[PDB]
């Protein structure tokens, strides 16, 4: 029996909450509060923990961009501080292969990383890899076919369309198929053998319009569009179908989870969140 | 933040 | 019968407000909205338009700095676009001499400007002329006898209490007699014949001392501090009194206005601002 996990985000404020909704039961989950609180970080479950990487912590003492790598016991609902990486990076994407977490791109202060570095669970150490063609934060990361992907998000003076793709035994990054629509802070994740992009913000308007990549087509055909205009909202598979989780629509924080089918191309409302917030990170156990 | 207090 | 406008601001997030308040018959009015909202622009008055120069636009999904001049009618009630500098200004500072704006430093990004530049308004045109011997954001500009203050601000390492002076036909920069206190982010105009600073940050916390520079003397002496500690704040001259309006008090977003009587050298509450708020741009016809 598995669990959707969110953490931290944004609301007036950046937050605590790690709460945890289940699908078959419909019903929420409040555990253990993070120590610091951020929004923009992201999650990620390997080996049974729940990992809450980066981020930033606008508190009303002030600003700080988090390097912190924070791991979750569900057994023992405590949170306990793992090694952190070489640099803060609040907007941050973060995909796992092969039990190893990469932390990619994000900021620190005016800074806008092209940085990657890879975190190893057993040694408990972070170490650099090549680093991506062009400065994102607010970049989707999806781990397709033993590949790292890094789609949109913003450089320090444009919100980005183009996608690059890591491929970790060769150690460099190649370009792809630029998306139909430029979004930062939008929610990426792999369904069937597609890379989705639901969402986001370019430096204008909020996004409720979904494109999917199709590696053998190598085009990003877009799909039927959400409910809400969310930008950093949070994104998770479980089951067959994608999880979007709050956001920002431009006017309001989202509580409002909705429910991709691909079967059917249709977006259903699910459970909402127990407070609107933005900036999460979303894992599935 | 501390001059203007922005996020 | 003149108006103190107040453009922009932020709480929250960077606003879109331009609300003017009478001071005779103590109402405020409520004008067209900027098209794009920022905090930390600056306002003034040229030939019967008011503009509002440069600034940040802080979005809860993220950030850009404005390069923009914008242009009010009042008779119009219409806001439009005029010719942009050649760079983005944040926490800029502005002052005008026979008609034209003066554009003085302020951040872009990582930039910490010293360039200055000129706008002529027959012309719609910037130039650039020679920049401070200091990079400072979060500066105070006056004029006075057909000279440039720049004081104060920041230089993305340290907040100053230095000034600098530009000879508009010489084109050169003199440093001038340093404040009393480190104020990055002050109030800063001129009333009678002397430059007046008030609030900033020091470093450590928000002011409220108000100190005053003389040509005649070449040193500034504080007088009446205000009520209310306030950084980040608007600052205007209206019949003989100084004005500041809003700010961060390290707190709150002030709606406070407090108007400067220098003849009993006392400050009081006159109105409050229809919601607090910081980084205004004021100007007065
Ligand atoms: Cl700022
Ligand atoms: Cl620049
Ligand atoms: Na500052
Ligand atoms: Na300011």
């Amino acid at each position: 029996g598995r669990l959707i996990y969110t953490a931290g985000g944004y609301f007036r404020q950046s937050l605590s909450y790690l709460e945890a909704y289940n699908p078959s039961d419909g019903t929420w989950l409040r555990l253990a509060d993070l120590q610091v609180p951020r929004s923009g970080l992201a999650g990620c479950v390997v080996g049974g923990l729940l990992y809450a990487v980066g981020g930033r912590n606008n508190s009303p003492d002030g600003n700080t961009d988090s390097s912190a790598l924070d791991c979750y016991n569900p057994m023992t609902n405590q949170w306990s501080p793992c090694a952190p990486m070489s640099v803060p990076r609040n907007r941050i994407g973060v995909g796992v292969i092969d039990g190893h977490i990469y932390a990619v791109g994000g900021s620190h202060g005016c800074i806008h990383h092209n940085s990657v570095e890879r975190y190893e669970p057993e040694r408990d150490e972070w170490h650099l890899v090549a680093p991506m063609l062009t400065r994102r934060i607010g970049v989707g990361v999806a781990v397709l076919n033993r590949l790292l992907y890094a789609v949109g998000g913003f450089d320090g003076t444009n919100r980005l369309n183009s996608a690059e793709c890591y491929y970790p035994e060769r150690n460099e990054w190649r370009m792809i198929t630029a998306m139909n629509t430029i979004r930062s802070g939008a929610g990426v994740c792999v369904l069937h053998n597609c890379i989705y992009a639901a969402g986001g913000y370019d430096g204008q308007d909020q996004l409720n319009s979904v494109e999917r990549y199709d590696v053998e087509t190598e085009t990003w055909t877009f799909v039927a569009p959400m409910k809400h205009r969310r930008s950093a909202l949070g994104i998770t598979v479980h089951q067959g179908r994608i999880y979007v989780l709050g956001g920002y629509d431009g006017h309001t924080f989202l509580d409002s989870v909705e429910c991709y089918d691909p079967d059917t191309d249709t977006w259903s409302e699910v459970t909402r969140m127990t407070s609107g917030r933005s900036g999460v990170g979303v894992a599935v156990t | 933040d501390e001059e203007t207090g922005e996020f």
